[PDB]
């Protein structure tokens, strides 16, 4: 194989942002979290931008709020860094880039509008763009030399490079202007939206048109994606030992091969590494005899045989992705005894990932 | 303390939820699975153009249209249905507007998209509606198509809106023939014709869902069926054993005793690991119990399927199918 130096890419100031990525489920939030924990242990401004903390972990570092913008987490004195913490709320992250944009005097109507505040800003793809959004917001004003990025959950990791931009030429659709804001084809396709959809769903949707008057959104999704493409962005693929999450992330570090972007490499996430060197075959047969003749005994060694097991389809999953792919460095975290909603799980999850 | 109580086999429309991952598509194939047994004829629909039974059934995507994907025990059959919003729409502006013409057009220029898009009622009106033209369609003899239906329905988060076909028709034109139809798809709904069942994992999140689901749905009067909880794992060790594991009191000497019997002998380092495999071991499963007491406030049925140890495959299908038939799923 190859290991993952976490600890050298966090304490090496050339990296700038670190996106950690993969399907939802696997660890990427607390990755994210327990990395800026530790950048800012070793001396570091850093930036935690989460997406979606379990409200335990978003307490823990003082992020349970409303808001939209990074706070300080207090840590020991004894901390040479700085870490702060978010939570993207993506409504209020769509609010700031539509005033941006509009204005904060046109952009009041845009607000009151009932067709964005119930479909404009739930389209697909929306997370992902105001997480590219949030990042380039973070960016511009220039208050940390580190910027740590959670990306949205998704069975299909690839929707935080692609959902951005397919939301943007949805919005950029020349169907917008032409069937709210004649023809023969365009006519016959208004007449037909006229007779099914309501009258005050249609002036919403058409005042939503001509009151934002925006190819606006693609541009934006694609100048926010070059962000990425500069100089000191790492990406860290996050996977659990299961198939699917192992797919989703042979599949996210071909497109960032394809795209000749830098990948610091593979965290391998709830493993099950055996503290007991006994082999499988011997411990069923050792509580095969105990079950013929103390249920203690027996039960002890079923719990060994059973991770065992699990840890042998374990080994050949990541053997399948490292024969696939041995130029990726990896590293593999246990599942550890307590779930990581405290900066001190936090620090025990980053001491696992920076080994 | 029954699994499915006998109301449960009078019920014609099976709505399956759940929090993302915790198993929906599987679970409400293996529930079709478990219903057609005995020469029955039961309809799989999916209705987020997800493609989820084809990608299951590990066959190309499925085409509009009801197919045979299932033999189930002793003659029975599953038949799927990929519910595609595009044909539905244009399904539904022909029979009740005549504008076929109108939605042929709209296709070759992607407006069907676009509209089913921008509008999340009128998407909700032509699922749900044609999830009730499966439910009601009769046969020449004035029987039933199908002996039941399930619906592998959108997530925990989304399923109450989905229901909600007051909030759906609200965003529609006014009257016209959709406004009569959605009378008789709330009818439905609220019947005793109609259940819901969620899926859930041991895992804080989908528990937590799915009881902020259960009390949305309860307070639109919709019917609740069972809880499915998913994946459940061996326990391996008797509850006094186990709470004390749990702590990290797992007694050695008793231990050490019982490998000596079945002629095992240990170091140091391998005996200790071996007792910290079983701690951990039982503080996954105390945090998984804590978890799951959450439930026993709710007055609900309550399933329990295993993890299926590899891959799901076919074969696992009817492995989870025998699974809920052994609960009295019928
Ligand atoms: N190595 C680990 N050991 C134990 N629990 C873990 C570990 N990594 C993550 N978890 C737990 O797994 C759950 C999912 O983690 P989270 O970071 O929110 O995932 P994601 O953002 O990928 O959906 C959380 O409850 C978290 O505490
Ligand atoms: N009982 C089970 N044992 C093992 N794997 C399972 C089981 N039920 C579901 N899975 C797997 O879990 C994942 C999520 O299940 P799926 O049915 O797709 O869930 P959902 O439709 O709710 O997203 C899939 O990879 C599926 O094969
Ligand atoms: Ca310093
Ligand atoms: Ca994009
Ligand atoms: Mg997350
Ligand atoms: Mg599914």
């Amino acid at each position: 194989p190859k290991t993952l130096d976490m600890g050298a890419i966090l304490a090496d100031t050339s990296n700038r942002v670190v996106v950690c990525c993969g399907a939802g489920g696997v660890g990427k939030t607390t990755t994210a979290a327990a990395l800026a924990l530790r950048a800012a242990e070793y001396g570091r401004t850093v930036v935690v931008l989460t997406i979606d903390p379990a409200k335990r972990l978003a307490q823990a570092l003082g992020i349970n709020d409303l808001g939209n913008t990074p706070q300080r987490v207090p840590l020991a004195p004894e901390v040479p860094g700085e870490l702060h913490a978010m939570m993207l709320d993506m409504r209020r992250t769509f609010d700031e880039m539509v005033m941006q944009y509009s204005g904060p005097e046109r952009a009041q109507s845009i607000l009151d509008n009932q067709f964005y505040q119930t479909v404009a800003t739930s389209l697909a793809g929306t997370q992902e763009y105001m997480a590219m959004e949030k990042l380039g917001q973070l960016l511009s004003q220039d208050r940390w030399d580190l910027i740590v990025v959670d990306t949205p959950p998704s069975r299909n990791a690839l929707d935080f490079l692609d959902a951005p931009k397919r939301l943007g030429s949805f919005m950029d659709s020349r169907l917008w202007r032409l069937l709210l804001a004649i023809t023969g084809v365009m006519g016959l396709a208004m007449k037909a939206l006229s007779t099914v959809l309501g009258s005050q769903m249609l002036a919403d949707a058409a005042a939503f048109v001509q009151s934002l008057d925006a190819g606006g959104f693609r541009e934006k999704a694609d100048r926010t994606y070059a962000l990425l493409k500069r100089r000191g962005t790492q990406f860290v693929v996050v996977s659990a030992a299961e198939p699917d999450a192992l797919r989703e992330a042979s599949f996210f570090v071909d497109r960032l091969s394809q795209e000749s972007m830098p990948l610091a490499g593979l965290v391998f996430n709830r493993t099950h590494p055996m503290l007991c060197a006994l082999p499988i075959e011997r411990a069923i047969d050792a509580a095969e005899t105990l079950d013929a003749e103390t249920s203690l005994a027996a039960a002890v060694l079923r719990i060994h045989a059973e991770r065992g097991q699990t840890a042998k389809r374990e080994i050949r999953l990541l053997s399948r992705f490292t024969g696939a792919n041995p130029t990726v460095p990896v590293v593999g975290v246990p599942s550890l005894p307590f779930d990581v909603s405290d900066l001190e799980a936090l620090r025990a999850l980053a001491d696992q990932l920076t080994t | 303390s029954v699994g499915w109580p006998s109301r449960l086999s009078g019920v014609r429309l099976h709505l399956v939820t759940g929090k993302g991952g915790t198993g929906k598509s599987t679970i409400a194939a293996a529930l079709a699975l478990t219903l057609a047994a005995g020469g029955r004829k039961v309809l799989l629909v999916e209705v987020e153009g997800r493609q989820g039974i084809a990608q299951l059934f590990d066959v190309p995507p499925l085409p509009y249209q009801e197919l045979k994907i299932a033999t189930a025990e002793r003659g029975g059959q599953v038949n799927a249905l990929a519910i595609d919003i595009e044909a539905a729409f244009l399904e539904y502006l022909d029979m009740f507007y005549n504008l076929g013409i109108a939605g042929r057009a709209m296709r070759r220029i992607g407006a069907v998209e676009f509209a089913t898009t921008i509008a999340p009622g009128l998407r909700d009106v032509l699922l749900t509606g044609k999830i009730k033209e499966t439910v009601v369609r009769l046969d020449k003899n004035k029987l039933p198509v199908y002996d039941a239906i399930v619906v592998d329905a959108p997530p925990t988060g989304r399923i109450a809106r989905f229901l909600d076909v007051t909030k759906a028709v609200s965003d529609l034109a006014k009257g016209g023939p959709v406004h009569a139809q959605s009378e008789g798809v709330v009818k439905l709904l609220h019947s005793n014709q109609t259940a819901i069942h969620l899926v859930t994992l041991l895992e804080a999140l989908p528990v937590q869902e799915t009881l902020e689901a259960i009390e949305e749905l309860a307070q639109m009067e919709l019917p609740i069926g069972s809880v499915i909880v998913n994946r459940n794992i061996p326990a391996h060790l008797e509850p006094q054993d186990l709470a004390k594991a749990a702590e990290g009191e797992v007694d050695a000497d008793s231990v050490r005793a019982g490998l000596l019997t079945a002629g095992v002998k240990l170091p140091d380092a391998d005996f200790a690991g071996l007792l910290t495999e079983t701690i951990q071991h039982a503080t996954r499963i105390t945090a998984r119990a804590e978890i799951a007491q959450q439930l026993d406030a709710l007055q609900v049925p309550r399933l329990e399927l295993p993890t299926v140890s590899d891959g799901v495959d076919l074969g696992s299908l009817y492995e989870l199918s025998e699974s809920l038939a052994q609960q009295g799923v019928r």
